[PDB]
């Protein structure tokens, strides 16, 4: 229930990233101006899909794959992890 | 375009101003040398290097001959053996008979070309010469009846390292190599005129007699004494480590290392921790067992949870042992992790690893038009990148501009003041500097870590992020060169911060923990006087000097020359220390330790091997498994974007590096304290002679 | 002539045993030139060696004792390629350290004397 | 070497010794090497 | 020139010597420990210095073809003896 | 005179170099490869299967009676898909000469066994096979020679253990000797002794 | 790619020879239990074999199935006809072994061992 960090993973150059590239881009100030307390590690992948990983209380991680979002896609699938839904 | 030369009569393109020696390189045959050096200027006095060009009446000194079109190159010729044998015979002519109390022995070059080149007999029938023997500290030791006149520490001394104290004096047969007086030359990069020297004339004095080459075995690790993260090659014999060598990586090392670096090895053999340690009734440190330590803490760990457990990790530890404490206090809810070493969170933070970063490479300096230095002395802190800066001054006409104190570089910069009001005006745009950073076509700033430590890090982080978001928006906005630097000095910053530990301890200060973890801490940052009474402190480490003293339990681990671990230098990029030698006593691998640890508490981590580890590694930040990668993405526009929005008082304060002199950088981590040989280089250095 | 859509592996003949088999991650690459020494001549062919085991002190005579039988065994290969297939076929874990080679550097004997540049030696 | 006496040096034993195997004389080896790697030393005042 | 430890155990000239705790000490009762009584530091310190006239000397350890290699020492500075490092034997010039 | 380098045979290695242009042309199918050594030796490289044809050939042909087989063994080389060569060195009487043959092989192909032409192929097979895996097909008795009974492992493979796994020691407790890992007093000191400066320039390799 | 095969062509084949060989093996151990005065049971005998014939259950290539019933071929031989001794029979079973732990635990107590 209770989240302590969030980490998007993507890939700088393959084409399944795009979406969350442009959510970086375009999004994460925003996002993180409304969280200013809340870790959210942006890292880089190689040659897999985009991850985005959800370390709740007491060492609980949830993976969510991003392949083949789009900006919007990114955005509603972290508001459900910050709403809990 | 290329013009055509033949090597014995193979064609090959080579640009115009390529060398023989270059061209004949390029075809695979090595020509032999001893003043040459790739690295240094171009000297062509020892006389060595001598080919025969097909028509030429006289040989050329292939070294320094530029090629010219459709040249023959015979470099087994009868005139170029001739001309090898006659030099050779020069040379061990005067040489002194000293190959089996010499240290360079089976590694020497003189032998080695004297066996493949010269002659198997001797014509000199009259007396040698025998020369007097010089004094320049602790490090090097000088024999000088063994020099052969090759100029090359000279060369080194001055291109390289910007000191001028060595030259030859006199003329004739009686010339000599020395500084003419009783100074010795120390510097942050002495012992590579020990590696360069091509005879046994200039020698580690540390050491000395201790072993010979054959004998050891070389293990290809890197370097934790600082964040430059250096390639070395750690020789040792029968279980012990002899020496530490570079070991060539063009865009990190370069073929150099420091003087820290090369010469504090011998701190891993003092001060060890080698059997875990409790407290008895007296409260005195007495010995006990592996299971017994790891039990009381265990058990203290399932006692206290949240907030009150807190972690330091200090500035030698490695990827595995972060993360695997980031898990085990993950464990048991608790967050209190943080490092040694404070970086500013405000904005950004540790989110985007182009905020942290050296984001133009040390490879990067070279091709920097100008380049601006707040708040550090890159002499001490970085020495390679110091010397990259020195390298791309002498080749480029760099121009460097030093905010702050005016610490004695290698090289000729600009002062700009003492405080960070200047750091304000030039972003304003009333300092010139500000236009000719306009200007310029490729500038850089880098913004020492250790200004960041002050009391308004996060403002001068925020100043120097506007300065470069006025540079990108006067200059070019497209491509892909990156202006925003910072310059790290602790080895094991960049790995937290990636992992994501908190920086600086201000957590821990806020709220004091009844359970702290020195995993590596020996800075002192946080003593049992901050901490409440009755705290448990387990300090897990290898070297006894702070925490070790105040802990209640010590758990030895082991140190870089004995694990098998990760480490990610200034610019970002990853590279692997291998296994030396193994750790001493009872010591162990550091995430064991926690792993064994989480056993016995009953939160079991869910990895058994390093492989393991490292996977999960790639699940918390791939950049720590992708090694010799150093490329990432840039994020410039949403870190400033974010630093904007919150913004301080810059302090009145003028911005004073941690080191101005070479012995604060001589002693600055724990394996260095413990060191002989660095103390002999701090008494030199205080005391004179 | 029968043919078989199987990778090769002979760890079962080898006569190895299974803690050397699975435990073992040799290390694939090119040596570093000593930089004692000019030359570069050790420099050419790859090669395979395994990871540093324990070695402790004998009792009597203080000389150094070992239990690892690989700790010796360094060969020699021709090739990445050659090198990687032979650690597959016989199980041994392995990393692969890619080739260093010193980048071409533009040397002028002339620059020593540059009329306005800051590559003039100020001695010789 | 009554007639041709050898050289005498004053390191040279001046008492010829038979071989001591099975004797309280006998040769016993050890390494004659110091310690090659030195352990820390804890406080001895208590701390806290 | 022996030294003795302080748990009775003779000294090397290397400096070896059981500690008070170290088990190892049970190997020599009821038998000896082999200690060479002649220091060669001590004896070459005994050794008195060559004076000679000329600016380099040359040592070749006595015997000729039976000594060490025939190395050449400089007697340029006045404040220390030359010393042959094969044989470790002291040099000097006349002063005064 | 140059008394210290050996003097050369050019009529000795014309003979070698005809006969083996000889022996070329007459097996086209098999024979992959002649040279002749600076000092003498006529070299043929053939295709592993064959070593039949190309013994036979060499043992019964009028114009190569080579009789006796000198030798025969093997060489690992582990850089190779082939790791194994086969070397078959022969005796011709009859003409005072010396043949060298050599074929290659890997851990899983056979060679088909030449006791059907040399009788010494016997126990020199054997030896290949005790020390280097090599199998050989129509043996009539192919076992160890040289190794323990129930030793482990080809010895003469470059991957092999200098000292092996195990060691053998009498144990009080069950009244007989015990095979134990191997456990060493003093580990072998391995030295490295190349000199990185080139010592032949008449062997050096293209760069590549 | 075409391999000369060499036996079993498929894996069938190799498969009955296995099947052959172990037949061969499981009808020698009372004979060898006799002959070398062993203090094993004849049960623990066919355990043994069926273990060590267990530890190659895992091959796919039918070479190296033909290349171990080759081996083990030879290696009965040397059992038939007493050119082994007790000692090599008993070096089956490491008898005097020391037990290696194997949880992480025990192997971090003991020492650097992975
Ligand atoms: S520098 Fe080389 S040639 Fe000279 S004494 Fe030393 S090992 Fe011998
Ligand atoms: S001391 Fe060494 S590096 Fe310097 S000139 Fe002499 S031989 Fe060259
Ligand atoms: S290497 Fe060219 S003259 Fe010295
Ligand atoms: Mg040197
Ligand atoms: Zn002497």
């Amino acid at each position: 229930l209770g989240l302590r960090e969030i980490r998007i993973h993507l890939c700088q150059r393959s084409p399944g990233s795009q979406g969350v590239r442009d959510f970086i881009e375009k999004r994460y100030v925003e996002l993180k101006k409304a969280n200013p307390d809340l870790p959210i590690l942006i890292r880089e992948c190689s040659d897999v899909q985009p991850k985005l990983w959800a370390r709740y209380a007491f060492g609980q991680e949830k993976n969510v794959s991003l392949n083949n979002f789009s900006a919007d896609q990114v955005t509603r699938t972290l508001e459900n992890v910050l709403s809990g839904k | 375009n290329l013009i055509e030369v033949f090597v014995d009569g193979q064609s090959v393109m080579v640009e115009p101003g390529t060398t023989v020696l270059q061209a004949c390189e390029k075809v695979g045959m090595q020509i032999p040398r001893f003043c040459y050096h790739e690295r240094l200027s171009v000297a062509g006095n020892c006389r060595m290097c001598l080919v025969e060009i097909e028509k030429a009446p006289k040989v050329v000194a292939a070294c320094a001959m530029p090629v010219m079109k459709g040249w023959n190159i015979l470099t087994n010729s009868e005139k170029s053996k001739k001309a090898r044998e006659g030099v050779m015979e020069f040379l061990l002519a005067n040489h002194p008979l000293d190959c089996p109390i010499c240290d360079q022995g089976g590694e020497c070059d003189l032998q080695d070309q004297s066996m493949m080149f010269g002659s198997d007999r001797s014509r000199f029938l009259e007396g040698k010469r025998a020369v007097e023997d010089k004094n320049i500290g602790p490090l090097v030791k000088t024999i000088m009846t063994r020099c052969i006149q090759c100029t090359r520490c000279i060369r080194f001394a001055s291109e390289i390292a910007g000191v001028d104290d060595l030259g030859t004096t006199g003329r004739g047969n009686d010339m000599q190599v020395g500084t003419y007086i009783e100074k010795m030359f120390m510097s942050e990069l002495s012992g590579n005129i020990i590696d360069i020297c091509p005879v046994g004339a200039l020698t580690s004095k540390p050491y000395a007699f201790t072993a010979r080459p054959w004998e050891t075995r070389k293990t290809e690790s890197i370097d934790v004494m600082d964040a430059v993260g250096s390639n070395i090659v750690v020789s040792t014999r029968t279980g012990e480590v002899m020496r530490i060598l570079p070991r060539m990586h063009e865009d990190i090392n370069e073929e150099w290392i420091s003087d820290k670096t090369r010469f504090a090895y011998d701190g891993l053999k003092r001060q060890r921790l080698t059997q875990p340690m409790i407290r008895n009734e007296k409260g005195l440190l007495t010995y006990t067992t592996w299971e017994d330590a790891l039990s009381r803490v265990a058990g203290m760990l399932q006692s206290f949870q949240g907030n009150d457990v807190a972690a330091i990790a200090g500035g030698l530890v490695d990827a595995e042992a972060l993360v695997a404490l980031k898990d085990l206090l993950n464990r048991v809810d608790s967050d209190s992790l943080c490092t040694e070493e404070v970086f500013p969170t405000a904005g950004a933070g540790t989110d985007l690893r182009s905020n942290y970063l050296l984001n133009t490479t040390i490879a990067g300096v070279e091709e920097a038009d100008v380049i601006l230095l707040v708040g550090t002395n890159p002499r001490f802190e970085a020495p390679l990148f110091n010397a990259r800066i020195r390298k791309s001054w002498l080749h480029n006409d760099l121009k460097v501009a030093l905010i702050g104190s005016p610490v004695d570089l290698t090289y000729r910069y600009d002062h700009l003041g003492d405080s960070p009001k200047i750091l304000q005006d030039i972003a304003s745009g009333n300092h010139p500097f500000s236009q000719i950073l306009k200007e310029a076509k490729k500038p850089m700033v880098v913004l020492g870590s250790s200004a960041l430590q002050r009391s308004d890090g996060t403002a001068i982080l925020a100043a120097v992020s506007n300065i470069a978001q006025n540079i990108r928006l006067s200059s070019g906005v497209t491509g892909d060169w990156k202006v925003m630097n910072i310059l790290h000095r602790i080895a094991s910053q960049v790995a937290a911060l990636d992992l994501g530990y908190k920086p600086g301890v201000e957590a821990i200060r806020k709220n004091p923990p009844k359970v702290l973890f020195l995993l590596g801490a020996d800075g002192g940052c946080i003593t049992r006087q901050d901490l409440p009474k009755d705290c448990f402190i387990i300090y897990q480490g290898h070297h006894g000097d702070v925490g070790a003293p105040m802990a209640d339990v010590i758990l030895p681990g082991a140190a870089y020359t004995e694990k098998s671990a990760t480490y990610v230098n200034t610019e970002g990029r990853a590279q692997q220390t291998k296994v030396a030698v193994t750790p001493p006593g009872l010591a162990r691998e550091d995430w064991k330790i926690i792993r064994a640890l989480s056993e016995i508490a009953g939160m079991t981590l869910p990895y058994d091997t390093l492989d393991q580890v490292r996977s999960r590694l790639e699940e918390v930040s791939p950049n720590l498994v992708r090694y010799d990668d150093v490329e990432g993405a840039n994020y410039f526009q949403q870190a400033n974007e974010l630093s904007k929005l919150v913004n301080q008082q810059l302090l009145a304060d003028p911005l004073v590096p941690p080191q101005l002199t070479i012995k604060d950088f001589y002693m600055t981590d724990s394996i260095s304290r413990a060191s002989q040989t660095m103390a002999k280089c701090v008494k030199a250095v205080t005391e004179g002679i | 002539l029968i043919a078989v859509d199987e990778k090769l592996d002979i760890t079962t003949l080898t006569g190895v045993p299974e803690e050397h088999i699975k435990t073992r991650k040799v290390r694939i690459f090119v040596p570093a030139r000593n930089n004692m020494q000019s030359g570069v001549n050790n420099t050419k062919k790859w090669k395979m060696e395994f990871d540093t085991r324990e070695r402790w002190e004998n009792p009597l005579m203080g000389w150094s004792s070992t239990a690892d039988p690989l700790s010796n065994l360094v060969l020699t290969f021709s090739t990445k390629e050659d090198a990687v297939a032979f650690a597959e076929k016989n199980g041994w874990s392995f990393d692969v350290e890619e080739r260093k080679v010193p980048k071409p550097k533009s040397k002028s004997y002339g620059a020593n004397f540059s009329w306005n540049k800051r590559t003039r030696v100020s001695t010789k | 070497p009554t007639t041709k006496p050898p050289t005498a040096r004053k390191y040279i034993w001046t008492n010829h010794k038979f071989n001591v195997s099975g004797t309280p004389q006998q040769y016993v080896p050890y390494s004659t090497t110091r310690k090659k790697i030195q352990e820390w030393v804890p406080p001895s005042t208590p701390y806290k | 020139g022996v030294r003795t430890s302080p748990t009775g155990e003779k000294v090397t000239h290397t400096g070896q010597a059981y500690d008070d705790g170290d088990y190892r000490r049970v190997r020599f009762s009821d038998r000896q420990k082999e200690v060479n009584e002649n220091f060669a530091i001590d004896l070459i310190a005994e050794q008195p210095v060559s004076e000679v006239g000329s600016r380099v000397i040359s040592c070749d350890g006595g015997g000729g073809a039976l000594g060490h290699p025939r190395v050449y020492i400089n007697l340029d500075k006045e404040t220390k003896t030359g010393t042959c490092g094969y044989c470790g034997l002291q040099f000097r010039q006349p002063h005064h | 005179t140059r008394p210290t380098i050996r003097p050369r045979n050019d009529v000795v290695h014309k003979q070698l170099s005809a006969f083996g242009q000889y022996v070329a042309e007459i097996l086209p199918k098999y024979v992959q490869q002649v040279q002749v050594s600076c000092f003498n030796e006529l070299e043929i490289f053939i295709h592993p299967d064959g070593v039949i044809p190309v013994l036979t050939f060499l043992r019964d042909h009028t114009n190569a009676q080579f009789k006796s087989l000198a030798d025969l063994t093997a060489v690992d080389v582990p850089t190779r898909q082939n790791r194994f060569e086969i070397v078959y060195n022969l005796l011709s009487l009859r003409f005072n000469s010396r043949i060298r043959v050599k074929t290659y092989t890997d851990e899983l192909t056979p060679i088909e066994s030449s006791v059907t032409v040399y009788k010494a192929a016997n126990w020199y097979e054997r030896e290949i096979w005790d020390m280097f895996g090599v199998f050989f097909a129509n043996h009539p008795d192919l076992r160890r020679i040289l190794t323990d009974y129930g030793f482990e492992g080809h010895p003469f493979r470059k991957d092999f253990p200098l000292s092996g796994y195990v060691e053998l020691r009498y144990d009080d407790e069950v009244k007989r000797v015990v095979a134990e890992p191997v456990e060493l007093a003093q580990e072998f000191r391995k030295f490295d002794l190349n000199s990185p400066w080139e010592a032949f320039p008449a062997y050096r390799q293209p760069p590549e | 790619t075409s391999v000369k095969p060499i036996f079993s062509r498929d894996m069938n084949e190799a498969k009955r020879r296995v099947r052959e060989l172990y037949r061969a093996w499981y009808r020698e151990v009372p004979n060898t239990v006799h002959l070398f005065q062993l203090d094993i049971s004849v049960k623990q005998g066919r355990d043994k074999v069926r273990e060590m014939f267990m530890k190659n259950a895992h091959v796919t290539d039918p070479r190296v199935v033909d290349l171990l019933v080759i081996k083990g071929k030879m290696e009965l031989e040397e059992t038939i006809n007493v050119w082994k001794q007790r000692t090599h029979i008993m070096r089956f079973f490491h008898e005097t072994e020391a037990p290696r732990p194997t949880d992480f635990l025990s192997k971090f107590y003991v020492g650097h061992d992975p």
